[PDB]
């Protein structure tokens, strides 16, 4: 949404659903996930990062 | 006993064994001078 | 020295050329049993290993069956013999059956025609062979 | 490269093994590996044993293709030999060259490979098994 | 009284058991010497034995046809000492456990290094958040009121149904 | 044999093509990706199934993802 | 040369990595961000060398780990002889070994566990002991408590200067890899150094206190009036009016008249009548020919000096037509890889082990031990049990050494290249072995079971239907009965009286007793070699497909211990060595398991017992194994059901204990199987749904908490089932056998 | 009669299933 802002996931399947994240990058065009999430709760697999897409995310707090 | 060792002291095995090891002596105790307690 | 080396200078076929494996007496008594002669034919091959399977499978239910100590012991263990030899050859003809479904070959034990030969002689040749050794063990007071 | 092998090329030293092919790489189909090496040196085969790859030309057979990958994997990351090359030899002597099929490893793009198996939307959007129940899809 | 037991100081199976644990360890005793530390430990477990069987006539305790004592959990005063004064004891202690816990975890989860604080317990605050737990009822109903409590679950992971 | 699908959250890092053990996996070019490549399937037939690229897969849900189905010799990978 | 090299003040001393937790690892020293890396704190704790590259580092921290490990047994030893000293009867004992049941252990009156200090005589409440560390101390000489003290004393003062020593060879002079990797010298300094001068003292202490005291005890004297050591040592008089060789002096053995010293040297053999146990003096002259052996076995190795022998040399002098190099290249495998060091002693450990267990029963060593029941049961099944462990250990550490330490470059052509050329053949026929074993061996007992249910007792393979007689066994114990006479002329004696001879027999109590092997013993020794052979068979299968395998070619880059490689190929599942010593240890539990039942349904039914003035032998189940171990039916009801009664007629007595942790270890050998059947995923869901529950509170912790990895799973599952068997035959052997004996 | 036992019993417990064991076998390797 805001790069260095805290967003809350909404995409179903992600293992931060309903879960806050602060945002490290948003990319120009290209990328359907432009956003890059940074986390604190890593996942199964281990990774605190993921790809997003504005509609896969709900600002909670902004900079 | 450095703050190191302290922080050693404060580990979370460290600690929980200290705990419970006073919380068995309190029971044990507890049960010595109040044995037999099957009421209230 | 070395006994142990590729099978047929083949490194990378799961073999090895031991003396076991590939001595000349193994070649030898492998090569001259029935199912590996060469000439014969696959009634020829059921035939031998019949009698020779037959001749010693009525000799565990003639000694260790139940009626071993009865005066019917080696009636019994013949019997005996003759049923193992019926499930044997039962499975013989369905293995035949499951293998070599389309076969017009013939003359090859790898063939229905040739696996049937040798089903017949192995069947024949096992009752042969276990009334044989019926025979040999009523009269063995002879030797 | 070409679907076609030498199938005469010097094999690597080898007092031979139990781990390979059985009355079935002979029935339905082997696989062959071949690379060169700049020196003689030792390697440790994919069946259990250890060979010695000659210089230069260098062929091997084996009965898996899982096989023949691990063997590259072993080849490129300890010998840093990194032309290899993998083909699939059926009893009617066909060949059928595997592997590095654009002469490139596949890890590195290029730009003639077309997509298979891709599919435009999130892994977590599929159809339910339901809308698919009494149907020959799937739901992928 | 109740379900048909008798009260144990009025039991003769209740005072048979006694004397038969009585003649039991009487009957040991016959191996060790006057005066010695085994005998003296002997004498001061057989009185332990007795205190105990009196203890249990005089608390009013209710024994079965078995001559043990049954305790009547239905909440009737009489015998609230059974279970429920023990019960609220140990829901006390258990509230204040958890509340220290979970106060812990929630000074931790601000820590610059939360991780490493799970593990090294910062014992200092630690002390503190378990002496004030003590008071937990209040807390909590205060957190609950103020909302602070129960996360929203819109706010919480969940699968995908 | 196995299907193996990828997904358009990939991020074209190239992992499950560098665990594959058997080349199933293969990248080629993408107009989504920042990096330009995606991971594809062509060779679907030779997969086993050790789901290696689902492991290696770093997304937060896995980008290449297979199904496990009708089994054949090289799927199961038996050496006869 | 062979030289002392060392670098000083290798590492600092600090707390700062005691604090940091899993700092010995990269991975670990991040810090937690899952439960998981709790547990991987614990898992690679002592995995050094995958903490650190060096094989200096990796030798230094071994040797210094070795030295905390002996602070540990020291201040073991030291609790043994502080609580003989303390509490215990040890003096009521040594006065009246019989009746007195050792006991050197005392509980506290708190909730009443006060009844487990039971009856053991002497005037002393307590519980029993079966460790047999009362006869130890009697054949030692130990009479007096302060004795005991004061070793119990120079125990802790040991063990503080190994705890000491451990620290100064890491901390301030750690040795370099040439000082380790003098294997020749440490040989000749083990056997010479170690075990010969180890053997010439006991010799020397036996010789010296030990024989009078024992001497004296069985004539009759008291222990208040027996001399004390410090006296017997010096006091030459008292030793010749006790053994008149001593007279003579040392000048009979400078010069070669050895012959002198026949009276407290001696070869009789058999047992000592008196205390139903080995001749002290037979043991001396053992010792002191031990002794000699291991001096003259340790000189053969190089060192500075030019003679001896250079184990790479006799290696690779070894190599044959069928074998190719032969064993070259072991020197360098063994010299730079210290887990294949770890799996040869680990397995020769467990062997000795259980030979130790299999020859103490049949040669009492200890004075009163024979009679003693309980112990002799606990120490052939506690020997047992670290035998088959160490075993398992030997086989995991050998492939560990080869996912490792393995390297065709090395190893080309040599004995493990051959060997790892043809494991399918060898894992195939111990597989067809492993078959036919089993099938005859249990299907004798099931054939049994089957005709004993029809009413045909006639069909059995019974001692009177269809005998299998071991005769090969029988020839060797003849043999061994008729040896003393004929192929051992100076012996006076059998070595053991299992084989045969007179029944040794202190008070009314059987001490040993010929055992006769019939048809039982061969089927259940058949059933032995079965459950061996299937060990070895997992075991061997885990260490040579190690590397990789038809199914997985490249399963060496997977690791060690991994959990699969996915659910492709049908599954490979437990494909890994290490889950290969996960199954083996079921099979030497059970293996173990059948020997100790074997071992002591036969020596209650055969050997021990009691035996009447007249002669009345009257074993304590009643020679029920000839006839009743032909079946399995037979091995519920008359060795479980029927020595369960001790067991769980336990409550309200001494063996109360031995009761509850019957029922306990029952309990955790049921626990185990949740771990064993069960998986991560349905785990991993489950705590997901907790997460939730807890997140709803704002409680979930930073560590997330996470299902155990499959590895972990199935090793706490197979650690509980371990334990809960373990300890279920332990309390039931306890129980029956104080119960009873 | 007492007689069947004698008849039906081994005839349909070791002649029937062995010939229904074949006929399975044999079927399910065909083609
Ligand atoms: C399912 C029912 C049932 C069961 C469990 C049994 C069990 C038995 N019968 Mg049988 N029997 C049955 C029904 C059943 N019977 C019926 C209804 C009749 C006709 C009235 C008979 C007539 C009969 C005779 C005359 C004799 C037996 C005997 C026996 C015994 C030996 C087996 C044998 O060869 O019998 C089978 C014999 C037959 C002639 C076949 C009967 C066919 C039945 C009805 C098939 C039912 C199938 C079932 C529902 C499902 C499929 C099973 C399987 C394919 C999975 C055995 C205890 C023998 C005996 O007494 O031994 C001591 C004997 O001599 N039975
Ligand atoms: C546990 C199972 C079992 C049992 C109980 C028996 C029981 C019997 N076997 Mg044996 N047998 C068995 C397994 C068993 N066999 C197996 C597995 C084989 C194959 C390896 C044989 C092969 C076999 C043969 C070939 C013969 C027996 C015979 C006998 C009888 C011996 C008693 C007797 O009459 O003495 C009389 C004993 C003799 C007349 C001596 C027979 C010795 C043979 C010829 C051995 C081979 C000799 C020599 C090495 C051959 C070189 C090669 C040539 C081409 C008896 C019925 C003999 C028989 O039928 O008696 C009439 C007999 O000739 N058995
Ligand atoms: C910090 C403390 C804490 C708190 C407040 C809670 C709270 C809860 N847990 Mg529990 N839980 C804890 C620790 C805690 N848990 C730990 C360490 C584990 C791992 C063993 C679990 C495992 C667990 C499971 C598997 C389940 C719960 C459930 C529950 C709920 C029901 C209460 C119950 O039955 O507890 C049960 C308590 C236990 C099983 C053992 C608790 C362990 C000790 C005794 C307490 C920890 C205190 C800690 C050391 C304090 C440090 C603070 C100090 C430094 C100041 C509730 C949300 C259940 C649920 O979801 O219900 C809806 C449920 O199924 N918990
Ligand atoms: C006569 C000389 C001598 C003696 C007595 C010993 C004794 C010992 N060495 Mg050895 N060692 C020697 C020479 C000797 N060494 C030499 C020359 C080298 C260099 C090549 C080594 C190199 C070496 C290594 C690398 C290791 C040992 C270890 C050991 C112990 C083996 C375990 C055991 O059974 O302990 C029996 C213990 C006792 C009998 C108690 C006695 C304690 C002291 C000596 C008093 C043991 C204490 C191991 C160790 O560190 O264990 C602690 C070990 O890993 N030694
Ligand atoms: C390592 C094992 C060992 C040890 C330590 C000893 C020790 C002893 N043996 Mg030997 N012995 C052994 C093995 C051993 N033996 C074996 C295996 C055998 C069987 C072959 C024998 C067979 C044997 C016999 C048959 C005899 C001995 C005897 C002796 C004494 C010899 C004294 C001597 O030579 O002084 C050596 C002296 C020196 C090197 C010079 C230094 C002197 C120092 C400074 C004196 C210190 C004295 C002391 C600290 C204070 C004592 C004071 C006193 C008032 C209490 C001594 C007690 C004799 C004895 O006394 O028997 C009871 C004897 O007759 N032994
Ligand atoms: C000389 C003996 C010896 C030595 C020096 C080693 C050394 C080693 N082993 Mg081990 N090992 C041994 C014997 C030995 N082993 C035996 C007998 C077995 C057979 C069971 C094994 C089986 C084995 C396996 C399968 C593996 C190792 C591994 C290792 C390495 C790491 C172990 C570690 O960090 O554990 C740290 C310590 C622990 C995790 C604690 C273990 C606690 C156990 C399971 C339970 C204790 C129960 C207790 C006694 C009773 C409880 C009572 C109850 C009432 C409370 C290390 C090199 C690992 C390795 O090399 O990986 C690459 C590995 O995978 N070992
Ligand atoms: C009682 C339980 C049990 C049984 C029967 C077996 C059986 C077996 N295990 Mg073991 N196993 C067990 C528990 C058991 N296991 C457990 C709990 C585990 C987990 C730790 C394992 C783990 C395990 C491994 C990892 C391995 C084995 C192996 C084996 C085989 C040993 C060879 C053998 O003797 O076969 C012979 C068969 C028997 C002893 C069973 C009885 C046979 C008699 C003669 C009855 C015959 C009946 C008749 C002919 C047919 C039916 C009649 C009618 C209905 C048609 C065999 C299949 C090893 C193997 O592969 O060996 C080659 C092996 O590697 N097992
Ligand atoms: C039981 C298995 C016997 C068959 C496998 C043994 C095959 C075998 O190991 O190869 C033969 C091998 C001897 O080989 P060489 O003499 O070449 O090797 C001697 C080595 O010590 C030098 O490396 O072992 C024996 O002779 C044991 C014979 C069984 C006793
Ligand atoms: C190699 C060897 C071996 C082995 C051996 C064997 C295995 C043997 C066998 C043997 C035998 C096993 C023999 C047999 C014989 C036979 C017989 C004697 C037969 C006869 C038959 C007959 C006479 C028939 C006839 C008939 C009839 C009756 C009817 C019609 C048809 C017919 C014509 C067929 C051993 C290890 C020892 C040693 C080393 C070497
Ligand atoms: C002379 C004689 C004889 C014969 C004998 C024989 C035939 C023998 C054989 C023998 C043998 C046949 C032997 C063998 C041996 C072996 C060995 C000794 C081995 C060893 C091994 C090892 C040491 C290993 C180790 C390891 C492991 C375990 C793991 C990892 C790897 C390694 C390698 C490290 C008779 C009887 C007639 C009598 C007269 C005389
Ligand atoms: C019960 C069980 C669990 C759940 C059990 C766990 C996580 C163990 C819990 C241990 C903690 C440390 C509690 C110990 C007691 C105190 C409350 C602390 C698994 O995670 C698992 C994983 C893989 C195979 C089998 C299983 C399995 O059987
Ligand atoms: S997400 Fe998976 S498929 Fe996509 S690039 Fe990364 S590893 Fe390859
Ligand atoms: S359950 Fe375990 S062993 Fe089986 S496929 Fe899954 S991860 Fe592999």
């Amino acid at each position: 949404i805001e790069r260095g802002s805290k967003v809350r996931v909404l995409r179903p399947e992600s293992y931060w659903f309903q879960e806050c994240g602060s945002v490290a990058t948003i990319a120009k065009g290209g990328d359907r996930y432009p956003v890059v999430v940074r986390f604190e709760k890593v996942n199964y697999a281990g990774v605190a990062t993921n790809n997003f897409a504005l509609d896969e995310l709900g600002e909670v707090e902004a900079p | 006993m450095s703050k190191d060792l302290l922080k050693y002291l404060s580990t979370a095995p460290v600690l929980l064994t200290a705990w419970m090891s006073l919380t068995a002596g309190m029971i044990i105790e507890i049960q010595r001078f109040f044995p037999d307690s099957l009421s209230f | 020295s070395e006994f142990v080396k590729p099978y047929n200078n083949d490194p990378f076929v799961g073999n090895l050329s031991t003396p076991v494996t590939t001595s000349t007496a193994t070649k030898l008594y492998l090569g001259n049993l029935p199912i590996y002669r060469k000439g014969l034919s696959p009634l020829l091959r059921g035939l031998e290993i019949g009698m020779a399977h037959g001749y010693f499978l009525i000799g565990p239910f003639y000694i260790l069956g139940p009626l071993r100590n009865s005066p019917n012991a080696l009636l019994v263990g013949l019997f005996s013999a003759f049923g193992l030899i019926l499930i044997l050859t039962l499975g013989l003809t369905i293995y035949g059956l499951a293998s070599f479904q389309g076969t017009e070959g013939g003359e090859n034990l790898e063939s229905a025609k040739g696996w049937r030969n040798f089903t017949s002689g192995f069947s024949i040749g096992a009752f042969g062979g276990a009334s044989v050794a019926y025979v040999l063990l009523d009269n063995i007071s002879f030797f | 490269t070409s679907d076609v092998l030498n199938l005469q090329i010097p094999t690597p030293t080898f007092g031979g093994s139990t781990g390979g092919w059985l009355r079935a790489a002979e029935i339905e189909e082997k696989y062959a590996i071949t690379w060169t090496s700049k020196k003689e040196q030792i390697f440790e085969m994919p069946t259990s044993g250890a060979a010695i790859m000659q210089k230069g030309e260098n062929l091997l057979y084996l009965a898996k293709k899982e096989q023949c990958l691990a063997l590259s994997t072993q080849l490129r990351t300890l010998f840093k030999i990194s032309d290899y090359k993998i083909y699939r030899i059926f009893p009617n002597s066909e060949v059928q060259y595997l592997h590095p099929k654009d002469g490139v490893f596949p890890e590195k793009l290029n730009e003639g490979r077309i997509g298979v198996g891709n599919v435009g939307y999130s892994i977590g959007k599929n159809p339910n098994p339901v809308n698919v129940k009494f149907t020959g899809k799937n739901t992928f | 009284d109740v379900s048909g037991l008798t009260p144990c100081k009025d039991s003769a199976v209740f005072k048979k058991r006694l004397d038969g644990s009585v003649k039991k360890l009487q009957a040991r005793l016959a191996n060790y010497t006057e005066g010695t530390p085994a005998y003296l430990a002997l004498e001061q477990q057989i009185d332990q034995t007795k205190a105990r069987f009196a203890k249990y006539g005089d608390k009013g305790l209710l024994c079965g046809a078995d001559g043990l004592p049954h305790l009547i959990a239905d909440g009737r005063p009489d015998h609230a000492g059974e279970f429920v004064i023990p019960a609220f004891g140990f829901l006390y202690i258990a509230g204040w456990i958890g509340w220290a816990g979970r106060s812990y975890l929630q000074f931790s989860k601000k820590t610059d290094k939360p991780n490493e604080n799970e593990i090294i317990i910062n014992v200092p605050v630690a002390l503190g958040m378990m002496s004030g737990a003590f008071l937990w009822p209040l807390a909590a109903w205060k957190e609950l009121i103020n909302g602070q409590l129960l996360v929203p679950g819109d706010e919480v992971t969940v699968s995908p149904r | 044999s196995h299907s193996v699908r990828v997904y358009d959250t990939c991020i074209g890092c190239t992992q499950c093509v560098r665990a594959c053990p058997c080349d199933v996996l293969e990248m080629v070019p993408w107009d989504g990706c920042k990096a330009g490549q995606i991971a594809s399937a062509p060779r679907a037939e030779d997969c086993i199934g050790c789901k290696r690229c689902e492991t290696a897969c770093p997304t937060d849900f896995l980008s290449v993802r297979v199904y496990l189905g009708s089994e054949t010799t090289r799927s199961l990978g038996l050496t006869y | 040369k062979v030289r002392v090299i060392v670098d000083k003040d290798p590492v600092a001393t600090s707390f700062e990595k005691w604090a940091q937790p899993g700092h010995f690892s990269r991975t670990l020293a991040k810090g937690p961000k899952t439960t998981t890396w709790i547990w991987n704190l614990h898992a690679d704790a002592h995995d050094f060398d995958s903490q650190t590259s060096s094989l200096e580092d990796i030798s230094r921290k071994i040797f210094s780990a070795h030295f905390g490990q002996l602070a540990i047994i020291f201040l073991w030893v030291s609790q043994a002889y502080f609580h003989g000293a303390r509490f215990s009867n040890y003096s009521a004992w040594l006065l009246n070994p019989t009746s007195i049941k050792p006991s050197a252990q005392v509980v506290w009156p708190v909730v009443g566990q006060e009844i487990l200090n039971g009856d053991v005589g002497g005037g002393f409440s307590g519980v029993q002991i079966t460790s047999g560390v009362f006869q130890m101390w009697r054949a030692s000489g130990i009479t007096n408590e302060t004795e005991l003290y004061w070793t119990a004393m120079g125990g802790l003062m040991m063990s503080a200067l190994m705890v000491f020593a451990g620290w100064f060879h890491y901390h301030k002079a750690a040795p370099k890899l040439e000082w380790f990797q003098n294997v020749e010298s440490m040989m000749n300094h083990h056997l010479a150094g170690l075990l010969g001068l180890g053997c010439l003292s006991w010799s020397g202490h036996q010789i010296h206190i030990s024989l009078p005291i024992n001497k004296l005890l069985d004539a009759g004297v008291a222990p208040q009036e027996i001399p004390l050591p410090h006296e017997l040592l010096f006091n030459q008089d008292l030793m010749a009016q006790l053994y008149p060789s001593f007279k003579k002096g040392l000048l009979p053995f400078f010069t070669l008249n050895w012959g002198e010293y026949s009276d407290f040297l001696t070869f009789k053999g058999g047992l000592n009548p008196i205390t139903g146990s080995l001749w002290l003096s037979d043991t001396a002259h053992h010792h002191l020919a031990l002794a000699v052996l291991f001096i003259f076995a340790g000189h053969m190795y190089r060192t500075n000096w030019g003679i001896g022998h250079s184990m790479k040399e006799i290696l690779e002098a070894h190599k044959g037509p069928l074998t190719g190099e032969g064993h070259k290249g072991l020197y360098e495998i063994l010299t730079t890889s210290w887990h294949a060091q770890l799996a040869i002693n680990l397995a020769m450990m467990g062997s000795l082990s259980i030979i130790v267990a299999h020859h103490m029963y049949a040669m009492p060593p200890y004075p009163y031990i024979a009679v003693d029941y309980p112990t002799q049961l606990s120490l052939f099944t506690h020997h047992m049990w670290i035998g088959g462990f160490c075993v398992c250990g030997a086989a995991a550490h050998g492939a560990i050494f080869m996912v490792r330490d393995y390297s065709p470059v090395q190893s080309y052509n040599n004995l493990l290249d051959r060997v790892l050329r043809h494991r399918d053949a060898i894992i195939s026929h111990l597989n067809w072995v492993c078959i036919f074993l089993g099938t005859h061996s249990f299907g004798l007992y099931i054939h049994n079971d089957t005709m004993r249910a029809l009413g045909r007792p006639q069909d059995m393979f019974s001692d009177k239907a269809i005998q299998l007689q071991p005769i090969f066994a029988k020839w060797v114990q003849s043999l061994h009965t008729l040896a003393p006479g004929n192929t051992a002329p100076n012996s006076l004696a059998t070595a053991s009286y299992a084989f045969g001879g007179d029944v040794v027999a202190v008070n009314g109590k059987i001490a040993m007793m010929p055992i006769q092997l019939g048809t039982a013993d061969f089927l259940v020794h058949h059933i032995h070699a079965f459950t061996i052979h299937v060990t070895v068979l997992i075991l061997l299968k885990g260490v040579l497909f190690a590397r990789s395998s038809r199914l997985i070619p490249d399963k060496a880059n997977l690791g060690f211990r991994f959990p699969c490689d996915g659910p492709g190929r049908g599954g490979t599942c437990q494909v890994s060595a290490w889950d290969h010593i996960f199954l083996g240890l079921f099979w030497m539990y059970n293996c173990i398991s059948v020997v100790i039942f074997h071992f002591s349904w036969k020596m209650q039914s055969d050997v021990w017992g009691t035996i009447s003035e007249k002669g009345k032998i009257t074993h304590i189940t009643g020679g029920n194994f000839a006839n009743s171990a032909l079946t399995i039916n037979g091995w519920l009801r008359d060795f479980l059901w029927s020595q369960a009664s001790q067991v769980i007629q336990s409550y309200g007595s001494a063996l109360s204990a031995y009761g509850i942790i019957f029922l306990g270890a029952h309990f955790i050998w049921a626990f185990s199987l949740m771990f064993l059947f069960s998986g991560r995923g349905y785990w991993q869901e489950l705590i997901e749904s907790v997460v939730w529950a807890h997140n709803k509170l704002k409680l979930a912790p930073a560590i997330q908490p996470r299902a155990l990895s499959i590895t972990q799973g199935r090793a706490v599952g197979l650690a509980h089932y371990l334990l809960g068997g373990i300890g279920t035959t332990w309390s039931f052997f306890l129980a029956r056998i104080i119960s009873v004996g | 009669a007492s007689f069947l036992p004698s008849i039906l019993t081994p005839v349909v417990t070791l002649v029937f299933p062995g010939l229904m064991f074949a006929l399975f076998f044999v079927l399910i390797e065909q083609e």
